[PDB]
RNA sequence: GAGUACGGUAGAGGGUGGUGGAAUUUCCUGUGUAGCGGUGAAAUGCGUAGAUAUAGGAAGGAACACCAGUGGCGAAGGCGACCACCUGGACUGAUACUGACACUGAGGUGCGAAAGCGUGGGGAGCAAACAGGAUUAGAUACCCUGGUAGUCCACGCCGUAAACGAUGUCGACUAGCCGUUGGGAUCGAUCUUAGUGGCGCAGCUAACGCGAUAAGUCGACCGCCUGGGGAGUACGGC
Protein backbone atom coordinates (compact mmCIF):
# COMPACT_ATOMS: atom_id res chain seq x y z
CA UNK A 1 0.00 0.00 0.00
CA UNK A 2 0.96 3.64 0.52
CA UNK A 3 1.40 5.75 3.64
CA UNK A 4 -0.99 8.65 4.12
CA UNK A 5 -1.57 11.34 6.73
CA UNK A 6 -5.02 12.88 7.18
CA UNK A 7 -6.18 15.91 9.16
CA UNK A 8 -9.96 15.93 9.51
CA UNK A 9 -12.03 18.46 11.44
CA UNK A 10 -15.73 18.15 12.22
CA UNK A 11 -18.63 20.52 12.84
CA UNK A 12 -18.88 21.40 16.55
CA UNK A 13 -22.57 20.50 16.89
CA UNK A 14 -21.81 16.95 15.68
CA UNK A 15 -18.95 16.48 18.15
CA UNK A 16 -20.55 13.44 19.79
CA UNK A 17 -20.56 10.80 17.02
CA UNK A 18 -16.97 11.62 16.07
CA UNK A 19 -15.57 8.55 17.81
CA UNK A 20 -18.08 6.25 16.14
CA UNK A 21 -17.31 7.88 12.80
CA UNK A 22 -13.65 7.13 13.53
CA UNK A 23 -14.02 3.40 14.03
CA UNK A 24 -16.45 3.27 11.09
CA UNK A 25 -13.75 4.83 8.91
CA UNK A 26 -11.07 2.50 10.30
CA UNK A 27 -13.13 -0.64 9.66
CA UNK A 28 -13.45 -0.34 5.88
CA UNK A 29 -9.71 -0.01 5.37
CA UNK A 30 -9.13 -2.83 7.87
CA UNK A 31 -11.16 -5.31 5.84
CA UNK A 32 -9.56 -3.83 2.71
CA UNK A 33 -6.16 -4.75 4.15
CA UNK A 34 -5.02 -1.31 5.28
CA UNK A 35 -3.42 -0.45 8.60
CA UNK A 36 -3.58 2.20 11.31
CA UNK A 37 -0.34 3.58 12.74
CA UNK A 38 -1.31 6.71 14.68
CA UNK A 39 -4.67 8.04 15.83
CA UNK A 40 -5.04 11.30 17.71
CA UNK A 41 -8.02 13.26 19.02
CA UNK A 42 -7.07 16.87 19.83
CA UNK A 43 -10.34 18.51 18.87
CA UNK A 44 -12.61 21.19 20.31
CA UNK A 45 -10.40 24.12 19.32
CA UNK A 46 -10.93 27.71 18.19
CA UNK A 47 -10.87 28.50 14.47
CA UNK A 48 -8.67 31.28 13.11
CA UNK A 49 -11.42 32.33 10.69
CA UNK A 50 -15.09 31.54 10.20
CA UNK A 51 -15.67 28.40 8.13
CA UNK A 52 -19.30 27.91 7.07
CA UNK A 53 -20.25 30.40 9.80
CA UNK A 54 -18.80 28.36 12.67
CA UNK A 55 -15.91 29.17 14.98
CA UNK A 56 -15.13 25.81 16.62
CA UNK A 57 -14.36 22.36 15.29
CA UNK A 58 -13.24 18.88 16.32
CA UNK A 59 -9.83 17.93 14.93
CA UNK A 60 -8.64 14.36 14.39
CA UNK A 61 -5.27 13.25 13.01
CA UNK A 62 -4.82 9.80 11.51
CA UNK A 63 -1.84 8.12 9.85
CA UNK A 64 -2.90 5.18 7.69
CA UNK A 65 -1.71 2.64 5.16
CA UNK A 66 -4.04 2.28 2.20
CA UNK A 67 -4.34 1.58 -1.50
CA UNK A 68 -6.08 3.65 -4.16
CA UNK A 69 -9.46 1.99 -3.56
CA UNK A 70 -9.49 2.58 0.20
CA UNK A 71 -8.27 6.16 -0.12
CA UNK A 72 -10.84 6.90 -2.82
CA UNK A 73 -13.75 5.53 -0.79
CA UNK A 74 -12.62 7.34 2.37
CA UNK A 75 -12.24 10.55 0.38
CA UNK A 76 -15.75 10.19 -1.07
CA UNK A 77 -17.01 9.65 2.49
CA UNK A 78 -15.38 12.99 3.25
CA UNK A 79 -16.94 14.53 0.13
CA UNK A 80 -20.59 13.72 0.77
CA UNK A 81 -20.76 13.89 4.55
CA UNK A 82 -22.14 17.04 6.16
CA UNK A 83 -19.99 17.11 9.31
CA UNK A 84 -16.77 16.94 7.26
CA UNK A 85 -16.52 20.78 6.89
CA UNK A 86 -12.83 20.59 5.87
CA UNK A 87 -10.15 18.02 5.07
CA UNK A 88 -6.49 17.48 4.21
CA UNK A 89 -4.64 14.42 2.85
CA UNK A 90 -0.85 14.70 2.88
CA UNK A 91 0.93 11.45 1.87
CA UNK A 92 4.23 10.77 3.66
CA UNK A 93 7.11 8.50 2.68
CA UNK A 94 7.28 6.62 6.00
CA UNK A 95 5.28 5.83 9.14
CA UNK A 96 5.10 7.84 12.37
CA UNK A 97 3.44 6.86 15.63
CA UNK A 98 4.37 9.18 18.53
CA UNK A 99 2.21 12.28 19.03
CA UNK A 100 2.16 15.74 17.45
CA UNK A 101 1.23 18.15 20.26
CA UNK A 102 -1.63 16.49 22.24
CA UNK A 103 -2.26 19.10 25.00
CA UNK A 104 1.18 20.48 25.84
CA UNK A 105 -0.36 23.17 28.05
CA UNK A 106 -0.75 21.95 31.63
CA UNK B 1 16.73 23.70 12.46
CA UNK B 2 19.74 21.46 11.89
CA UNK B 3 21.40 21.45 15.33
CA UNK B 4 19.19 19.14 17.41
CA UNK B 5 15.51 19.18 16.46
CA UNK B 6 13.02 19.55 13.60
CA UNK B 7 14.63 17.70 10.69
CA UNK B 8 11.73 18.97 8.57
CA UNK B 9 9.59 21.84 9.84
CA UNK B 10 6.11 20.56 10.65
CA UNK B 11 2.83 22.38 10.02
CA UNK B 12 1.45 21.02 13.32
CA UNK B 13 4.02 22.63 15.60
CA UNK B 14 2.38 26.05 15.88
CA UNK B 15 4.90 27.26 18.47
CA UNK B 16 7.74 27.21 15.93
CA UNK B 17 5.55 28.61 13.15
CA UNK B 18 4.22 31.61 15.10
CA UNK B 19 7.79 32.82 15.60
CA UNK B 20 8.07 33.39 11.82
CA UNK B 21 4.79 35.24 11.16
CA UNK B 22 4.38 38.96 11.77
CA UNK B 23 1.56 40.55 13.76
CA UNK B 24 -0.30 41.24 10.51
CA UNK B 25 -0.06 37.53 9.63
CA UNK B 26 2.45 37.52 6.76
CA UNK B 27 5.58 35.39 6.39
CA UNK B 28 8.70 37.21 7.60
CA UNK B 29 11.45 37.47 4.95
CA UNK B 30 14.51 35.27 5.35
CA UNK B 31 16.82 38.30 5.25
CA UNK B 32 15.45 39.28 8.68
CA UNK B 33 15.42 35.95 10.54
CA UNK B 34 18.68 34.77 8.97
CA UNK B 35 17.09 31.44 8.05
CA UNK B 36 18.69 29.32 5.34
CA UNK B 37 16.95 29.26 1.97
CA UNK B 38 15.98 25.57 2.08
CA UNK B 39 14.55 25.85 5.57
CA UNK B 40 12.86 29.13 4.61
CA UNK B 41 11.06 27.31 1.79
CA UNK B 42 10.03 24.62 4.28
CA UNK B 43 8.65 27.34 6.58
CA UNK B 44 6.72 28.88 3.69
CA UNK B 45 5.04 25.62 2.74
CA UNK B 46 4.36 24.74 6.39
CA UNK B 47 2.76 28.14 7.06
CA UNK B 48 0.52 27.89 3.99
CA UNK B 49 -0.42 24.30 4.86
CA UNK B 50 -1.37 25.22 8.43
CA UNK B 51 -3.19 28.28 7.11
CA UNK B 52 -5.46 26.02 5.05
CA UNK B 53 -6.53 24.06 8.15
CA UNK B 54 -7.35 27.35 9.95
CA UNK B 55 -4.69 26.73 12.60
CA UNK B 56 -3.20 30.11 11.64
CA UNK B 57 -5.02 33.11 10.14
CA UNK B 58 -4.60 34.36 6.60
CA UNK B 59 -4.87 37.94 7.87
CA UNK B 60 -5.08 39.53 11.31
CA UNK B 61 -8.38 41.23 10.40
CA UNK B 62 -10.86 38.63 9.07
CA UNK C 1 -39.32 65.02 15.45
CA UNK C 2 -38.28 61.49 16.41
CA UNK C 3 -35.06 61.02 18.38
CA UNK C 4 -32.88 58.19 19.67
CA UNK C 5 -29.97 57.57 22.02
CA UNK C 6 -26.84 55.49 21.47
CA UNK C 7 -23.32 55.30 22.93
CA UNK C 8 -20.15 53.44 21.90
CA UNK C 9 -20.28 54.03 18.16
CA UNK C 10 -17.98 53.44 15.19
CA UNK C 11 -16.63 56.13 12.86
CA UNK C 12 -15.59 55.18 9.33
CA UNK C 13 -13.18 57.45 7.44
CA UNK C 14 -12.99 56.74 3.70
CA UNK C 15 -10.01 58.58 2.24
CA UNK C 16 -9.06 58.83 -1.42
CA UNK C 17 -6.87 60.94 -3.65
CA UNK C 18 -9.90 63.11 -4.54
CA UNK C 19 -12.31 63.22 -1.59
CA UNK C 20 -12.84 61.92 1.94
CA UNK C 21 -16.08 60.62 3.44
CA UNK C 22 -16.83 60.44 7.17
CA UNK C 23 -19.68 58.32 8.52
CA UNK C 24 -20.56 57.79 12.17
CA UNK C 25 -22.71 54.73 12.85
CA UNK C 26 -23.61 52.55 15.79
CA UNK C 27 -21.89 49.20 16.33
CA UNK C 28 -24.46 47.42 14.13
CA UNK C 29 -23.55 49.42 11.03
CA UNK C 30 -26.51 51.82 11.00
CA UNK C 31 -25.57 55.34 9.95
CA UNK C 32 -26.39 58.29 12.21
CA UNK C 33 -24.57 61.25 10.65
CA UNK C 34 -22.27 61.71 7.67
CA UNK C 35 -20.21 64.50 6.14
CA UNK C 36 -17.78 64.92 3.25
CA UNK C 37 -15.29 67.42 1.86
CA UNK C 38 -17.44 68.40 -1.11
CA UNK C 39 -20.31 69.10 1.26
CA UNK C 40 -18.19 71.40 3.42
CA UNK C 41 -17.67 73.91 0.60
CA UNK C 42 -14.31 73.22 -1.05
CA UNK C 43 -15.20 71.66 -4.43
CA UNK C 44 -12.01 71.17 -6.38
CA UNK C 45 -8.29 71.01 -5.69
CA UNK C 46 -9.06 72.23 -2.16
CA UNK C 47 -11.37 69.23 -1.65
CA UNK C 48 -8.31 66.93 -1.59
CA UNK C 49 -6.56 68.40 1.48
CA UNK C 50 -6.33 67.32 5.14
CA UNK C 51 -8.00 70.62 6.10
CA UNK C 52 -11.18 69.58 4.29
CA UNK C 53 -11.07 66.20 6.02
CA UNK C 54 -10.70 67.95 9.38
CA UNK C 55 -13.70 70.18 8.67
CA UNK C 56 -15.78 67.20 7.51
CA UNK C 57 -14.93 65.18 10.62
CA UNK C 58 -15.84 68.06 12.94
CA UNK C 59 -19.11 68.68 11.09
CA UNK C 60 -20.07 65.00 11.26
CA UNK C 61 -19.17 64.81 14.95
CA UNK C 62 -21.27 67.87 15.76
CA UNK C 63 -24.12 66.28 13.81
CA UNK C 64 -23.78 63.00 15.72
CA UNK C 65 -23.57 64.63 19.16
CA UNK C 66 -27.39 64.59 19.26
CA UNK C 67 -27.47 60.88 20.16
CA UNK C 68 -24.86 61.17 22.90
CA UNK C 69 -22.14 58.78 21.70
CA UNK C 70 -19.55 59.17 24.43
CA UNK C 71 -17.36 56.39 22.97
CA UNK C 72 -16.05 55.83 19.44
CA UNK C 73 -13.92 53.25 17.69
CA UNK C 74 -12.25 54.35 14.45
CA UNK C 75 -11.93 52.57 11.09
CA UNK C 76 -9.68 54.28 8.53
CA UNK C 77 -9.70 53.14 4.91
CA UNK C 78 -7.97 54.80 1.97
CA UNK C 79 -4.68 56.21 0.72
CA UNK C 80 -5.66 59.84 0.40
CA UNK C 81 -4.86 62.87 2.52
CA UNK C 82 -6.93 63.41 5.60
CA UNK C 83 -6.15 59.88 6.76
CA UNK C 84 -5.17 61.40 10.12
CA UNK C 85 -6.70 64.90 10.30
CA UNK C 86 -10.17 63.37 10.65
CA UNK C 87 -8.95 61.16 13.50
CA UNK C 88 -7.49 64.14 15.36
CA UNK C 89 -10.63 66.19 14.71
CA UNK C 90 -12.90 63.48 16.12
CA UNK C 91 -11.40 63.68 19.60
CA UNK C 92 -11.38 67.48 19.35
CA UNK C 93 -15.15 67.19 18.98
CA UNK C 94 -15.09 65.80 22.52
CA UNK C 95 -15.19 62.03 22.03
CA UNK C 96 -13.17 59.26 23.68
CA UNK C 97 -11.48 56.89 21.24
CA UNK C 98 -11.24 53.24 22.26
CA UNK C 99 -9.07 52.09 19.35
CA UNK C 100 -8.05 52.82 15.76
CA UNK C 101 -7.92 50.24 12.97
CA UNK C 102 -7.03 50.29 9.28
CA UNK C 103 -9.45 48.37 7.07
CA UNK C 104 -8.04 49.17 3.64
CA UNK C 105 -8.90 46.31 1.22
CA UNK C 106 -5.84 44.68 -0.36
CA UNK C 107 -6.36 42.09 -3.12
CA UNK C 108 -4.15 39.04 -3.05
CA UNK C 109 -4.16 38.54 -6.78
CA UNK C 110 -7.55 39.97 -7.74
CA UNK C 111 -8.63 41.66 -10.95
CA UNK C 112 -6.36 43.67 -13.08
CA UNK C 113 -6.18 47.43 -12.55
CA UNK C 114 -6.56 49.93 -15.42
CA UNK C 115 -3.84 51.00 -17.85
CA UNK C 116 -1.01 53.33 -16.88
CA UNK C 117 -1.60 56.98 -17.70
CA UNK C 118 0.71 58.56 -20.29
CA UNK C 119 0.90 62.13 -19.01
CA UNK D 1 -2.38 48.27 11.41
CA UNK D 2 -4.61 48.34 14.50
CA UNK D 3 -3.86 49.97 17.86
CA UNK D 4 -5.67 50.53 21.15
CA UNK D 5 -5.60 53.38 23.65
CA UNK D 6 -4.71 51.83 27.01
CA UNK D 7 -4.27 53.38 30.47
CA UNK D 8 -5.05 57.03 29.70
CA UNK D 9 -2.18 57.95 27.46
CA UNK D 10 -2.61 61.22 25.54
CA UNK D 11 -4.01 61.17 22.02
CA UNK D 12 -0.61 61.94 20.52
CA UNK D 13 1.16 58.76 21.56
CA UNK D 14 -1.67 56.61 20.19
CA UNK D 15 -1.75 58.42 16.85
CA UNK D 16 2.00 58.14 16.35
CA UNK D 17 1.95 54.46 17.34
CA UNK D 18 -0.84 53.92 14.80
CA UNK D 19 1.26 55.67 12.15
CA UNK D 20 4.27 53.53 13.03
CA UNK D 21 2.23 50.33 12.76
CA UNK D 22 0.79 51.45 9.42
CA UNK D 23 4.28 52.21 8.08
CA UNK D 24 5.50 48.81 9.28
CA UNK D 25 2.61 47.01 7.59
CA UNK D 26 3.37 48.70 4.25
CA UNK D 27 -0.23 49.74 3.60
CA UNK D 28 0.32 52.80 1.41
CA UNK D 29 2.97 50.99 -0.63
CA UNK D 30 0.52 48.17 -1.33
CA UNK D 31 -2.17 50.65 -2.35
CA UNK D 32 0.19 52.51 -4.69
CA UNK D 33 1.41 49.24 -6.22
CA UNK D 34 -2.03 48.24 -7.54
CA UNK D 35 -3.23 51.63 -8.81
CA UNK D 36 -2.49 50.66 -12.42
CA UNK D 37 -1.41 47.55 -14.31
CA UNK D 38 2.36 47.11 -14.54
CA UNK D 39 3.13 44.82 -17.46
CA UNK D 40 5.50 41.95 -16.59
CA UNK D 41 8.32 43.42 -18.69
CA UNK D 42 8.34 46.57 -16.57
CA UNK D 43 8.15 44.49 -13.39
CA UNK D 44 11.17 42.41 -14.45
CA UNK D 45 13.04 45.61 -15.34
CA UNK D 46 12.29 47.10 -11.93
CA UNK D 47 13.46 43.93 -10.20
CA UNK D 48 16.69 43.86 -12.21
CA UNK D 49 17.43 47.52 -11.50
CA UNK D 50 16.71 47.03 -7.80
CA UNK D 51 19.04 44.03 -7.66
CA UNK D 52 21.81 45.96 -9.43
CA UNK D 53 21.53 48.90 -7.04
CA UNK D 54 21.33 46.60 -4.00
CA UNK D 55 24.46 44.67 -4.97
CA UNK D 56 26.41 47.82 -5.87
CA UNK D 57 25.53 49.48 -2.56
CA UNK D 58 26.38 46.33 -0.59
CA UNK D 59 29.75 46.05 -2.34
CA UNK D 60 30.56 49.73 -1.81
CA UNK D 61 30.27 49.31 1.98
CA UNK D 62 33.67 47.57 2.01
C1' G E 1 35.38 9.27 -23.98
C1' A E 2 30.16 7.37 -24.03
C1' G E 3 26.38 4.49 -21.56
C1' U E 4 23.96 0.62 -17.58
C1' A E 5 22.66 -1.40 -12.60
C1' C E 6 22.16 0.68 -6.75
C1' G E 7 21.08 4.27 -2.39
C1' G E 8 19.74 9.92 -1.74
C1' U E 9 18.52 14.97 -2.67
C1' A E 10 16.49 19.97 -4.88
C1' G E 11 13.04 22.08 -7.93
C1' A E 12 7.04 28.06 -10.54
C1' G E 13 9.67 20.90 -15.33
C1' G E 14 4.76 18.66 -17.69
C1' G E 15 -0.44 16.61 -17.65
C1' U E 16 -5.46 15.31 -15.27
C1' G E 17 -8.93 16.30 -11.27
C1' G E 18 -10.49 18.69 -6.53
C1' U E 19 -10.43 22.62 -2.84
C1' G E 20 -9.13 27.49 -0.32
C1' G E 21 -8.64 32.97 1.12
C1' A E 22 -8.30 38.29 -0.12
C1' A E 23 -10.49 41.70 -3.44
C1' U E 24 -13.72 43.70 -7.61
C1' U E 25 -18.62 43.79 -10.09
C1' U E 26 -23.99 42.68 -10.14
C1' C E 27 -28.60 41.48 -7.28
C1' C E 28 -31.75 41.59 -2.53
C1' U E 29 -32.51 44.04 2.28
C1' G E 30 -31.80 47.43 6.81
C1' U E 31 -29.60 52.64 8.55
C1' G E 32 -29.40 57.37 6.48
C1' U E 33 -29.42 62.24 3.34
C1' A E 34 -27.62 65.43 -0.65
C1' G E 35 -24.03 64.84 -2.93
C1' C E 36 -20.79 61.19 -5.75
C1' G E 37 -17.23 60.49 -9.57
C1' G E 38 -13.32 62.62 -12.31
C1' U E 39 -9.32 66.32 -13.59
C1' G E 40 -3.74 70.64 -14.23
C1' A E 41 -8.80 72.69 -14.12
C1' A E 42 -13.32 71.00 -15.85
C1' A E 43 -17.17 68.53 -18.21
C1' U E 44 -19.74 64.09 -20.02
C1' G E 45 -21.60 60.42 -16.28
C1' C E 46 -24.17 58.65 -11.50
C1' G E 47 -27.97 60.68 -7.59
C1' U E 48 -33.76 63.03 -3.81
C1' A E 49 -37.69 57.21 -8.76
C1' G E 50 -33.10 57.94 -2.53
C1' A E 51 -27.05 57.74 -4.96
C1' U E 52 -21.95 57.69 -2.48
C1' A E 53 -21.05 55.73 2.49
C1' U E 54 -22.16 51.49 6.27
C1' A E 55 -24.16 46.54 7.72
C1' G E 56 -26.21 41.38 6.54
C1' G E 57 -27.01 37.65 2.51
C1' A E 58 -26.33 35.45 -2.53
C1' A E 59 -24.26 34.50 -7.56
C1' G E 60 -20.31 34.34 -10.88
C1' G E 61 -15.64 34.76 -13.32
C1' A E 62 -10.34 35.67 -13.56
C1' A E 63 -5.69 36.14 -11.00
C1' C E 64 -2.85 33.76 -6.83
C1' A E 65 -0.46 39.56 -1.62
C1' C E 66 3.39 38.23 2.18
C1' C E 67 7.34 33.91 1.32
C1' A E 68 10.23 36.31 -3.35
C1' G E 69 16.17 36.16 -3.62
C1' U E 70 21.88 38.50 -9.44
C1' G E 71 16.70 32.36 -6.29
C1' G E 72 15.12 27.34 -8.93
C1' C E 73 13.55 24.06 -13.07
C1' G E 74 13.26 23.55 -18.62
C1' A E 75 16.31 22.26 -25.47
C1' A E 76 14.12 26.90 -26.31
C1' G E 77 9.34 29.34 -26.02
C1' G E 78 8.44 29.41 -20.77
C1' C E 79 6.83 27.74 -15.66
C1' G E 80 4.48 31.32 -8.98
C1' A E 81 -2.41 29.46 -4.09
C1' C E 82 -2.83 24.29 -1.78
C1' C E 83 -3.70 18.70 -2.18
C1' A E 84 -3.90 13.78 -4.64
C1' C E 85 -2.77 10.86 -9.08
C1' C E 86 0.28 9.90 -13.84
C1' U E 87 5.05 11.38 -15.59
C1' G E 88 10.44 13.57 -17.91
C1' G E 89 15.18 15.23 -16.83
C1' A E 90 19.28 17.05 -13.51
C1' C E 91 22.55 16.82 -9.27
C1' U E 92 25.08 13.53 -5.64
C1' G E 93 28.32 8.67 -3.37
C1' A E 94 30.51 3.87 -3.61
C1' U E 95 31.09 -0.57 -5.96
C1' A E 96 30.30 -3.43 -10.23
C1' C E 97 29.32 -3.84 -15.61
C1' U E 98 29.71 -2.97 -21.59
C1' G E 99 34.03 -1.84 -24.22
C1' A E 100 34.78 3.60 -28.83
C1' C E 101 29.05 1.90 -28.64
C1' A E 102 31.48 9.20 -29.97
C1' C E 103 30.88 14.66 -32.01
C1' U E 104 28.42 17.43 -35.82
C1' G E 105 24.63 17.46 -39.16
C1' A E 106 22.59 19.58 -45.80
C1' G E 107 17.56 17.37 -46.56
C1' G E 108 13.72 15.78 -42.95
C1' U E 109 10.90 15.66 -38.63
C1' G E 110 8.90 17.84 -33.84
C1' C E 111 8.25 21.83 -30.15
C1' G E 112 7.59 27.15 -30.44
C1' A E 113 5.45 34.18 -26.44
C1' A E 114 1.54 37.49 -27.98
C1' A E 115 -1.82 38.81 -31.63
C1' G E 116 -4.94 36.13 -35.18
C1' C E 117 -8.47 32.19 -37.44
C1' G E 118 -12.69 27.70 -37.02
C1' U E 119 -16.41 24.99 -33.98
C1' G E 120 -18.69 24.84 -28.91
C1' G E 121 -18.90 26.87 -23.88
C1' G E 122 -18.16 31.04 -20.36
C1' G E 123 -18.67 36.95 -19.14
C1' A E 124 -16.30 39.61 -12.84
C1' G E 125 -11.99 43.05 -14.01
C1' C E 126 -9.55 45.16 -18.27
C1' A E 127 -9.93 46.78 -23.06
C1' A E 128 -8.42 47.46 -29.92
C1' A E 129 -12.94 49.21 -32.77
C1' C E 130 -16.88 52.66 -31.27
C1' A E 131 -19.71 56.90 -28.83
C1' G E 132 -19.71 61.26 -25.75
C1' G E 133 -16.78 65.27 -22.76
C1' A E 134 -12.49 68.27 -22.63
C1' U E 135 -7.59 70.39 -24.96
C1' U E 136 -6.27 72.60 -29.59
C1' A E 137 -5.51 76.80 -35.18
C1' G E 138 -7.29 71.80 -36.15
C1' A E 139 -6.96 66.75 -32.54
C1' U E 140 -9.53 60.92 -36.78
C1' A E 141 -4.46 61.51 -30.45
C1' C E 142 -2.33 62.03 -25.44
C1' C E 143 -6.47 63.11 -20.56
C1' C E 144 -11.87 61.85 -18.65
C1' U E 145 -16.87 58.86 -18.84
C1' G E 146 -18.66 54.26 -20.95
C1' G E 147 -17.86 50.13 -24.00
C1' U E 148 -17.80 45.30 -28.27
C1' A E 149 -14.36 41.35 -30.41
C1' G E 150 -10.36 39.77 -27.40
C1' U E 151 -8.33 38.38 -22.86
C1' C E 152 -10.52 32.43 -19.89
C1' C E 153 -11.76 26.96 -21.26
C1' A E 154 -11.82 22.08 -25.01
C1' C E 155 -10.28 20.60 -29.74
C1' G E 156 -7.89 22.16 -34.49
C1' C E 157 -4.97 25.69 -37.48
C1' C E 158 -1.26 29.73 -37.76
C1' G E 159 4.66 29.11 -37.26
C1' U E 160 6.03 34.56 -36.55
C1' A E 161 9.03 38.38 -32.25
C1' A E 162 14.61 43.50 -30.10
C1' A E 163 12.06 34.34 -30.44
C1' C E 164 18.73 38.81 -27.52
C1' G E 165 23.90 36.92 -24.16
C1' A E 166 21.98 40.98 -30.76
C1' U E 167 27.51 35.74 -29.05
C1' G E 168 25.91 27.67 -33.28
C1' U E 169 26.96 22.77 -30.92
C1' C E 170 30.99 19.55 -28.87
C1' G E 171 35.96 18.78 -26.52
C1' A E 172 41.08 20.36 -24.30
C1' C E 173 44.35 24.16 -21.77
C1' U E 174 45.33 29.45 -19.36
C1' A E 175 46.95 34.31 -12.46
C1' G E 176 43.68 35.40 -8.77
C1' C E 177 39.52 37.98 -5.29
C1' C E 178 34.44 38.52 -3.29
C1' G E 179 29.13 36.63 -3.13
C1' U E 180 25.00 32.88 -3.81
C1' U E 181 22.09 27.77 -5.28
C1' G E 182 21.93 21.90 -4.91
C1' G E 183 25.21 18.08 -2.80
C1' G E 184 29.81 15.57 -0.84
C1' A E 185 34.43 15.02 2.15
C1' U E 186 38.54 16.47 6.11
C1' C E 187 39.48 19.12 11.03
C1' G E 188 33.15 27.31 12.55
C1' A E 189 37.62 26.54 9.00
C1' U E 190 40.01 23.91 4.51
C1' C E 191 39.30 21.02 -0.02
C1' U E 192 36.31 19.63 -4.01
C1' U E 193 31.77 19.21 -7.66
C1' A E 194 27.55 20.99 -11.09
C1' G E 195 25.00 25.88 -11.78
C1' U E 196 24.32 31.39 -11.03
C1' G E 197 26.52 36.86 -10.29
C1' G E 198 30.25 41.16 -9.52
C1' C E 199 35.75 42.56 -10.23
C1' G E 200 40.39 41.61 -12.46
C1' C E 201 46.54 39.74 -14.43
C1' A E 202 47.98 38.00 -19.03
C1' G E 203 46.04 37.67 -23.98
C1' C E 204 42.56 39.76 -27.54
C1' U E 205 39.73 44.16 -29.83
C1' A E 206 38.91 49.86 -34.39
C1' A E 207 37.27 51.22 -29.85
C1' C E 208 33.71 50.10 -26.41
C1' G E 209 34.71 45.98 -23.96
C1' C E 210 35.54 40.21 -23.17
C1' G E 211 38.42 38.00 -19.69
C1' A E 212 37.65 29.41 -16.76
C1' U E 213 29.68 31.14 -18.03
C1' A E 214 36.32 34.40 -23.37
C1' A E 215 35.14 37.98 -27.54
C1' G E 216 42.25 34.21 -24.94
C1' U E 217 45.21 29.68 -27.24
C1' C E 218 43.62 25.16 -30.28
C1' G E 219 40.78 21.00 -32.79
C1' A E 220 35.71 18.57 -35.36
C1' C E 221 31.23 19.76 -38.08
C1' C E 222 27.20 23.05 -39.69
C1' G E 223 24.75 27.98 -40.90
C1' C E 224 25.62 32.76 -42.86
C1' C E 225 28.12 37.81 -45.27
C1' U E 226 30.28 40.54 -49.72
C1' G E 227 28.40 49.18 -50.61
C1' G E 228 23.41 52.03 -49.50
C1' G E 229 18.36 52.09 -51.83
C1' G E 230 14.90 49.35 -55.19
C1' A E 231 13.79 44.84 -51.41
C1' G E 232 13.15 40.30 -47.89
C1' U E 233 9.86 43.45 -52.76
C1' A E 234 8.02 41.41 -57.98
C1' C E 235 7.15 36.63 -60.66
C1' G E 236 7.05 31.28 -60.17
C1' G E 237 7.03 26.80 -56.54
C1' C E 238 5.46 24.70 -51.69
MG1 LIG F 1 -7.70 57.68 -14.61
MG1 LIG G 1 -23.65 50.16 -0.84
MG1 LIG H 1 -21.38 43.51 1.10
MG1 LIG I 1 14.08 20.76 -37.94
MG1 LIG J 1 -3.42 33.20 -27.48
MG1 LIG K 1 -8.58 35.10 -31.49
MG1 LIG L 1 -11.23 39.52 -37.30
MG1 LIG M 1 -11.64 34.41 -33.62
MG1 LIG N 1 -17.05 32.15 -29.66
MG1 LIG O 1 -15.59 50.86 -19.64
MG1 LIG P 1 -12.25 33.36 -30.07
MG1 LIG Q 1 13.31 35.86 -38.05
MG1 LIG R 1 19.62 37.12 -35.13
MG1 LIG S 1 29.09 29.07 -29.63
MG1 LIG T 1 29.07 25.71 -26.99
MG1 LIG U 1 31.68 27.24 -27.46
MG1 LIG V 1 35.05 25.38 -23.98
MG1 LIG W 1 36.40 42.16 -15.28
MG1 LIG X 1 34.47 41.01 -33.32
MG1 LIG Y 1 23.04 46.14 -53.85
MG1 LIG Z 1 6.93 38.01 -49.58
MG1 LIG a 1 4.14 33.99 -54.04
Amino acid sequence: MRHYEIVFLVHPDQSEQVGGMVERYTKAIEEDGGKIHRLEDWGRRQLAYAINNVHKAHYVLMNVECSAKALAELEDNFRYNDAVIRNLVMRRDEAVTEQSEMLKAE
Amino acid sequence: FTAEGVKEIDYKDLNTLKAYVSETGKIVPSRITGTKAKYQRQLATAIKRARYLALLPYTDSH
Amino acid sequence: KVKKTVVDGIAHIHASFNNTIVTITDRQGNALSWATSGGSGFRGSRKSTPFAAQVAAERAGQAALEYGLKNLDVNVKGPGPGRESAVRALNACGYKIASITDVTPIPHNGCRPPKKRRV
Amino acid sequence: PAVKVKENEPFDVALRRFKRSCEKAGVLAEVRSREFYEKPTAERKRKAAAAVKRHAKKVQRE
